[PDB]
């Protein structure tokens, strides 16, 4: 149940982050919007940017850094 | 000289600590088992020139799996962008923490 | 970053300990209190002169067997797999390899002199 | 507000470390080593080790007791120098904390910077765990091993300490 | 709140190493056939209150060629490291529940050694030098020796978790599976803790007190309450580390009342130590160091590996 | 640096001048910074003032050489205009022997510095021209 | 005698040398190998259906497969 | 490189069991007894494909599973197991000896009244078999096939042919 | 210096050794090399002077500083691409201070300032045993990671290394200095051909290694240091003349006699390459580093310098010192031309 | 390229340039051998908690001991040398003249 749990959060994550990426960098050439970054396709286990990138500061510092130092 | 008196008595005391996807010591994951697996698969009756002629894709794909370098060059422009935009105050986006 | 927190407060509880020494209670006056005590005549210099020591092998000793200890302080995690066997070994061959280079610089009076 | 926390912690490294082989006298390279090793295991704890960074904090810092020890007992001036005495020395731990300050001017006005390789400036959140459900605590596991797996290793170093332990006496035995 | 948890640990700290000195000059005058301080304001305590403002007053001031960075850094480190070693005791639930305590305890003790070397090479008058010198020794003497019966102690039952030894605090007290191995360290904490002169070559009267033969008057008070600290410390320590009480479970009180008094009598008994044996000598301190406890000690560390697998009492270890 | 000295192989020979003779200077410079490196590093000058003297000494005579050769090159080749023989080389070197025996203020070891430099620019020459590669197939 | 020539190194040389003979001579040490064989720390995984394997069980509450029941019966 | 492509949100609505953490780690025994028999083939998904974003069906069909436990368990037998979870919920991290009153009184409950026999030491291990509805694929990984083997030169080998072939030196 | 101590720090050295040979993981390789030096530190000061002692201190000072920077290389391998397997690299960087660590350990032109001191003062036996052990077990590792190497590093330091031995080689009047000048050269030689077929530089490892052997088992015979003494064991022991007569010119390099077959199958599979002008430059400054073994033959058998007495009295009592394995090593070193196609024995 | 291993071998190359110039103190020598140790470790320590390669941690605990009796080595190395003189200067070692 964690597992499918931790699935759909960051299957959120993932939809809602390339939409947001669609949203903001719409204007400058080059740049597909949703290509993979390696050559083969395979789900590609993510970095925690790829979720939690531009999250404003206390969201990815209570995420990533949260068990190393606190409780 | 490379001896492998390793091989020839029959005893793995130096195989064991290689690579990823050898024995971690309870049965879990690396951070890039896959892809050495590709890698590994691809380039093993192969005579080390044309592994990088031939496996040179699976080879740079584990190394961008390592690195992760071309994911962080896409995200700091996007962070970059992301900053330009919001200096020049076009529509400072809700997303996050509201839809 | 809380151990920081204790950290950084207790900085401020000592920097304030050094200006309620310095700071607060009277004057400063100088110029005879700063001179070198041994026991009540001026010496010769100061320190920092060369201070030939006793114990040569000492030291060295307390290095590799710090070494040592940092090789066998694993323990706990030594004692939960399914190898008991290579297991109880090595670590019997370690501390008796300790024991033995021990026993060594032991017996060839590497201790019995000026300790 | 901070989010570059480790990149932060290695400045203060690089600060004490630089500092540190710069050398002045020996006694302030330790004051020096023991500020630089107290900020590396917390670089190396605020990262993700668990425990690796106070054990070497213990070993390193018992070596720079000894060092401290032989530093005293063999050789000083008749005037210790520290950093800001000499020409020379004042001249290098500048010149270093100069590149430490320039590093961080040309990372944070800029992209990046490639004097031997393609550095990315933005802190070490990225790339980074995404929430293992380990329980089996890598590090642990980790060190245990050198006892399951490593039957050989464990048998060439400690037979090169017990060497190690023969020569030091035989060569002060050596008159 | 987290900040008034920071000031429940710094303030009782400071009372308890004052009162301990009260104690100490207390038990130290019943215990040699005179009485203590009487007369001055209730029974003595007001005294040692004015002693901290009396040596707050005397107004610190430096030596020579004593430089003033190294100089007025070393007692600043000691006492802050001196605190900063009750980060994870495990009165009840501690500040910060490391995942592993006994290591940075070994961490802190190093660094209070450092602490009294650099302020016995900063001071720089040569007896600062020769009292820096014998500290060295004895810490050359003691970090192997309590470090691997540390080692010894918890492979049965610890594990580096404080919560999980007072789990094994249970049935029985850690003093009857290793009483031998904890006669050795509490002869290595009493040498460590550099008091009780049976144990200790740096405030002898053989030298005038090398710590502080000119440190200045104001910092006294911190290189002497980093010091009482460390009595409480290590017998803190000692108490939870061996032996103790099943809590109450979910409740406080009942175990901080039983821990606070198994602890302090045992502090009474270190003191008590201290107030009876003449001093020791150098040599002496090698020989009977590493020529009496090592092999001892590695023979405690081999039974307590073997014993895990004579008996089948491997920890459930998390 | 490889691509400099690919920069000095760049202009057709043939004449470009002006700049054949910079990158004969830029390459002679660079080659007395690192002999006065070694000079400077192996011998404590004590002090600084004549380290400074004797790096610029040396810095400006392997100059010198790199400038008269590229003089005398450019030269040859604009006047007599043959890119096959390396005889005009030959000149080159002999030239800067003896201006190098004028930078040492000697003869006969100018004389022979004539000899080696010539034979060995000519011989540089000879080889670029037919073709000898640079250290390695590395093939077989 | 060969006693106390050094006798709390003597004492200690006797733990030890008991230390390295007993565990020879141990009817537990397959209790240890047995117990710490059997606390799964990761997932224990399905498997394909079978090619009618008549072991490695359907349901976790058939005693088909490997079972442990000497935790509570000494 | 390649594209990828993801579920839009149209595919990503199972509600979520909201209960809280320490009643979900209390409850887990009789969790995995009556429940979670499905979700060994949503394991074998994701084992067999290492590919979430695809077993999502068997994600709701577990999710859906959970809910529904907690609906006969909160339906039937009975009130004081939200005595018992706030019992084991107290105690810092859970130990399952802080509290064994309730336990019994609940598994008494649960026993006498709906079943569920408690799975014991070692019943929630134990690898097991279980079958599908698909059959398990061939390469999972998105991998080209092989580049080329390795000739192997064998047969019977000729005696030399004049000796060395070296300047001389020949026989 | 107990003689079974010293039976277990010679094991350990074969064991560093033989550690360096066996392993495919590159710590265990740092761990031989270490290893090496911990144990080659006490073979030196045998005696107790001091020189030694500064010897041993400047050989452990570079030696543990090249055995640093190859752990530097190994980690920044393993930032990239990250397999512990003895192979090509995956970093030009990492090949770069690898073959630089590597030059400093077994001493290129740049890096060779240690070694006539590390060789001045010690004894015969140290000198012997770390000049074969310390120009061996390097070698095994080049060999391992030869495929990627920039060849210009390489062959810039064996031309340079030539040269330098070469030059320096003229003006010694020592005897230790002269060996390890041609010890530089030698090691020049022997990495020049790694890159192109490394059975050749194998081979020159063995005959080079026989050689020296020869050397220094003919030094050990009579304490000589200076050419002096050679010439007085001229007048004292007449076959020692003509054996040093041998072996200098084998060590010259002239056909009839086996000092030619390492450097003459060398120009061969280098020159079917299509470098000419650098093994005519090489083996022209080969003939520059056979000077000053013609002025110590000069010195030693083929012309005689007077002879102080008490050799009247030394000629009752013959040479009775030990021996290594002098003849065999000896006309295996010497009467070794025809059998060229032992080239093949290697691989 | 986790901005942190920047530093981390800037830190290398300078505590490398600091062993090679040197005034006078061997001691300094020693110890800028044990600053490198520790440059060393800490990049290794960092790559392997990147890579979560757990399998092989030997790196640290190994490269550290054997490093660190390297360093033993040389102090009883400059013990000697300060015994058979009056001090460890660069100075006073110039005999045995190359
Ligand atoms: C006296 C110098 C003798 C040099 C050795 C002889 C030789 O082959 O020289 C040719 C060498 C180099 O010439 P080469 O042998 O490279 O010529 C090969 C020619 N092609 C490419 C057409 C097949 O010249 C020198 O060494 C010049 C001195
Ligand atoms: C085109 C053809 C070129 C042919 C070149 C042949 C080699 C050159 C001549 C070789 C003989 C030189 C010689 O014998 O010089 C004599 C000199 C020693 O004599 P002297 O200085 O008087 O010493 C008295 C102390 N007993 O000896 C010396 O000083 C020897 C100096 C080294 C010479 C090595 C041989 C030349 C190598 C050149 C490398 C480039």
């Amino acid at each position: 149940l964690l597992q499918a749990e931790k699935d759909r959060r960051v299957l959120q994550m993932l939809r809602e982050n390339l939409e947001e990426e669609a949203t903001i960098m719409k204007d400058v050439p080059g740049w597909k919007v949703g290509e993979s970054v390696f050559h083969t396709t395979r789900w590609v286990t993510p970095m925690m940017g790829e979720l939690y990138g531009l999250r404003t500061g206390e969201e990815i510092l209570s995420s990533t850094y949260g068990f190393i130092w606190y409780t | 000289p490379f001896f492998d008196v390793q091989k020839k008595l029959g005893v793995d005391l130096d195989h064991w600590m290689t690579i990823q996807s050898a024995e971690q010591p309870h049965r879990i994951p690396a951070r890039c088992h896959a892809f050495e697996k590709e890698w590994i698969e691809c380039a093993h009756g192969i005579g080390s020139i044309r592994a990088e002629k031939e496996c040179k894709i699976e080879f740079e794909d584990f190394r961008e799996c390592l690195l992760r370098q071309k994911t962080m060059k896409r995200l700091n422009a996007i962070k970059r962008q992301r900053d330009k935009l919001i200096k020049e105050g076009k529509y400072t986006p809700p997303p996050h923490h509201s839809g | 970053m809380n151990l920081m927190i204790t950290l950084l407060t207790n900085f401020t509880l000592a920097t304030l300990l050094v200006t309620i020494a310095f700071w607060l209670p009277q004057l400063n006056v100088y110029s005879e209190k700063t001179s070198p005590y041994e026991c009540g005549f001026d010496p010769m210099g100061s320190a920092r002169l060369p201070f030939s020591m006793k114990f040569f092998l000492v030291a060295i000793t307390f290095l590799l067997f710090d070494l040592e200890i940092a090789l066998l302080l694993p323990l706990p995690w030594a004692s939960q797999t399914t190898n008991l066997n290579t297991m109880l070994t090595m670590a019997l061959l370690l501390i008796f390899l300790l024991a033995v280079s021990l026993a060594y610089e032991w017996t060839q009076k590497g201790l019995e002199w000026t300790e | 507000m901070m989010t570059y926390i480790v990149f932060i912690l290695s400045i203060i490294f690089v600060m004490g470390f630089v500092g540190f082989s710069s050398k002045p006298s020996p006694i302030y390279g330790g004051l020096g080593l023991i500020v630089s090793g107290g900020v590396g295991c917390g670089i190396v704890l605020n990262f993700g080790g668990s425990f690796l960074g106070l054990m070497v904090f213990l070993i390193y810092l018992g070596g720079m007791m000894v060092v401290f020890g032989y530093t005293t007992a063999m050789a000083t001036e008749q005037y210790p120098e520290v950093w800001v005495s000499n020409k020379v020395v004042l001249g290098t731990f500048i010149t270093g904390l100069l590149m430490e300050f320039l590093m961080v001017y040309y990372v944070l006005k800029d992209k990046e910077v490639e004097i031997v390789f393609k550095f990315n400036g933005m802190g070490d959140w990225v790339i980074y765990d995404t929430g293992d459900s380990g329980f089996f605590s890598e590090e642990a596991m980790g060190i245990a091993a050198l006892y399951s797996y490593g039957t050989w290793l464990v048998i060439v170093t400690g037979w090169s300490l017990l060497i190690g332990v023969v020569v030091i006496m035989e060569i002060t035995r050596g008159n | 709140m987290f900040m008034i948890n920071v000031l429940t640990l710094i303030i009782p700290i400071l009372l308890a190493v004052a009162f301990l000195t009260l104690v100490e000059r207390k038990v130290l005058g019943y215990m040699q056939f005179r009485k203590g301080p009487n007369v001055v304001g209730p029974y003595g305590l007001l005294q040692p209150i004015a002693d901290a403002i009396k040596l707050f007053i005397k107004e610190p001031l430096r030596p020579a060629t004593s430089s003033i960075s190294m100089f007025i850094l070393a007692p600043i480190l000691a006492l802050t490291l001196a605190l900063t070693m009750w980060i994870p005791l495990p009165m009840p639930y501690p500040l910060i529940n490391m995942n592993l305590g006994v290591l940075f305890m070994l961490a802190m003790s190093s660094l209070a050694v450092y602490s009294i070397l650099w302020s016995g090479w900063a001071s720089n008058s040569k007896y600062a030098l020769i009292g820096a010198l014998r500290a060295v020794a004895q810490t050359i003497s003691y970090e192997v020796t309590l470090a691997i019966i540390l080692l010894s102690v918890l492979l049965m039952n610890g594990s580096f978790t404080l919560s999980t030894l007072i789990i094994t605090q249970e049935q029985v007290w850690l003093i009857f599976p290793a009483w031998p191995l904890a006669m050795m360290w509490f002869i290595s904490t009493l040498a460590e803790t550099n008091r009780a002169p049976f144990d200790l070559t740096e405030g002898e009267s053989e030298l005038v007190s090398g710590f502080n033969v000119e440190y200045a008057a104001g910092p006294f008070a911190l290189f002497f309450m980093a010091e009482y600290a460390n009595i409480i410390m290590m017998n803190i320590f000692t108490t939870t580390l061996f032996l103790g009480a099943f809590h109450n479970p979910y409740m406080p009180e009942l175990y901080t009342i039983n821990f606070t008094i198994k602890s302090l009598l045992l502090s009474i008994t270190f003191l008590w130590i201290r107030a009876s044996y003449p001093r020791f000598r150098y040599d002496q301190l090698m020989h009977l160091l590493w020529k009496n406890f090592l092999p001892l000690t590695l023979a405690l560390c081999m039974w307590h590996v073997s014993l895990p697998i004579l008996l089948s009492s491997i920890p459930p270890q998390t | 640096a490889k691509t400099l000295l690919h920069q000095y192989w760049d202009i057709p020979e043939g004449t470009e001048c002006h700049r054949k003779t910079y990158a004969a200077t830029s390459i002679g410079g660079a080659s007395g910074l690192v002999v006065s490196a070694y000079s400077v590093a192996l011998k404590t000058p004590t002090s600084f003032l004549e380290g400074v003297a004797r790096t610029g000494r040396y810095t400006f005579t392997a100059a010198a050489i790199g400038a008269i050769f590229g003089l005398t090159s450019c030269i040859s080749a604009q006047v007599r205009e043959k890119p096959d023989d390396p005889l005009n080389y030959l000149i080159g070197g002999c030239a800067g022997g003896l201006t190098l025996g004028a930078r040492t203020r000697s003869y006969g070891i100018g004389a022979a510095a004539c000899a080696y430099m010539g034979l060995t620019a000519a011989l540089v020459k000879m080889g670029q021209l037919e073709g000898w590669k640079v250290f390695a197939e590395p093939k077989v | 005698n060969v006693w106390a020539k050094e006798p709390v190194l003597v004492a200690s040389f006797a733990i030890a040398g008991l230390a390295v003979i007993l565990p020879t001579l141990s009817p537990y040490t397959k209790y240890s190998l047995m117990i710490n064989r059997a606390t799964p720390y990761n997932y224990p995984v399905p498997l394909r259906d079978d090619g009618n394997m008549p072991d490695v069980p359907s349901h976790p509450q058939d005693p088909q497969g490997p079972s442990l029941e000497w935790l509570k019966r000494l | 490189p390649g594209i990828v492509e993801l579920p839009s949100l149209e595919d990503l609505k199972v509600q979520e069991v909201k209960v809280s953490s320490s009643v979900l780690k209390a409850a887990a025994h009789h969790y995995g007894a009556q429940c979670d028999k499905p979700n060994k083939e949503f394991m074998l998904c994701r084992w067999e494909e290492k590919d979430p974003r695809r077993c999502l069906e068997e994600g709701k069909l577990v999710n859906q599973c959970a809910l529904e436990f907690f609906r006969q368990i909160k339906r039937h037998c009975a009130e004081p197991f939200t005595e018992y979870w706030t019992c084991i919920d107290y105690s810092g991290l859970q130990l399952f000896r802080r509290c064994r009153k309730e336990q019994a009184q609940f598994d008494k409950c649960v026993l006498d009244k709906l079943g569920w026999v408690r799975p014991d030491l070692g019943e929630l291990s134990k690898v097991t078999k279980v079958k599908t509805d698909r059959p398990l694929p061939e390469n999972p990984y998105h991998s080209r096939a092989r580049p080329e083997p390795n000739p192997e030169v064998e047969g019977d080998l000729k005696p030399a042919r004049h000796g060395s072939r070296l300047f001389f030196w020949t026989m | 210096m107990n003689p079974i101590i010293l039976i277990i720090i010679l094991m350990t050295v074969m064991l560093g050794t033989i550690i360096v040979m066996i392993s495919t993981h590159w710590l265990l390789i740092w761990i031989g090399f270490e290893m090496n030096m911990l144990a080659i530190i006490p073979i030196m000061m045998k005696k107790h002077n001091p020189r030694a002692t500064e010897a041993s201190t400047k050989y452990f000072l570079t030696q543990s500083t090249a055995s640093m920077l190859l752990m530097m290389a190994i980690i920044i391998n393993l930032m990239f691409s990250g397999q512990w397997t003895v192979m090509k690299l995956f970093n030009p960087m990492a090949s770069m201070l690898m073959t630089m660590a590597l030059a400093m350990k077994l001493g290129m032109a740049p890096f060779h300032f240690w070694v006539p001191e590390v060789t001045q003062g010690i004894p015969l036996s140290s000198g012997l045993i770390l000049l074969t052990w310390q120009k061996l077990a390097p070698m095994s590792v080049l060999y391992q990671i030869l495929p990627s190497i920039n060849l210009d590093l390489i062959l810039t330091l064996s031309i340079l290394s030539i040269t330098i031995g070469g030059w320096g080689g003229l003006n010694q009047t020592q005897l230790r200095k002269i060996m390890a000048y041609s010890s530089i050269a030698h090691m020049g030689w022997m990495t020049a051909v790694l890159l192109y077929n490394p059975t050749m530089t194998l081979l020159n490892l063995i005959i080079y290694i026989i050689m020296t052997s020869t050397m220094f088992t003919l030094f050990m015979a009579n304490s000589t240091t200076t050419t002096l003494s050679l010439s007085h064991t001229w007048n004292k022991a007449p076959i020692m003349t003509i054996l040093v007569l041998i072996t200098l010119l084998s060590m010259g390099g002239l056909p009839p006699l086996s000092g030619f077959m390492p450097k003459w199958m060398i120009i061969q599979e280098m020159t079917k390459n299509d470098s000419i002008i650098l093994p005519t430059l090489m083996a022209i400054t080969a003939l520059l580093n056979l000077y000053f073994y013609m002025r110590l033959t000069y010195s030693t058998a083929l012309t005689m310098f007077p002879s102080t007495n008490n050799m009247k009295m030394k000629w009752q009592f013959p040479t009775t010192k030990r021996m290594t394995l002098l003849p065999t090593m000896t006309v295996l070193s010497t009467m070794l031309l025809p059998l060229t196609p032992i080239l093949s024995i290697l691989e | 390229m986790s901005l942190v291993y920047m530093n981390i071998m800037m830190a290398f190359t300078v505590s490398l340039t600091g062993l090679l110039m040197y005034r006078s103190h061997l001691m300094s020598s020693l110890l800028c051998l044990e600053g490198m140790m520790l440059s060393l470790f800490i990049l290794a320590t960092l790559m392997i908690l990147n890579s979560h390669f757990t399998l092989a941690s030997m790196m640290p605990i190994i490269l550290l001991v054997f490093a660190a009796c390297e360093a033993a080595l040389g102090l009883s190395l400059l013990v000697m040398v300060s015994n058979t003189y009056g001090t460890d200067y660069v100075q006073n070692l110039n005999l045995l003249q190359c």
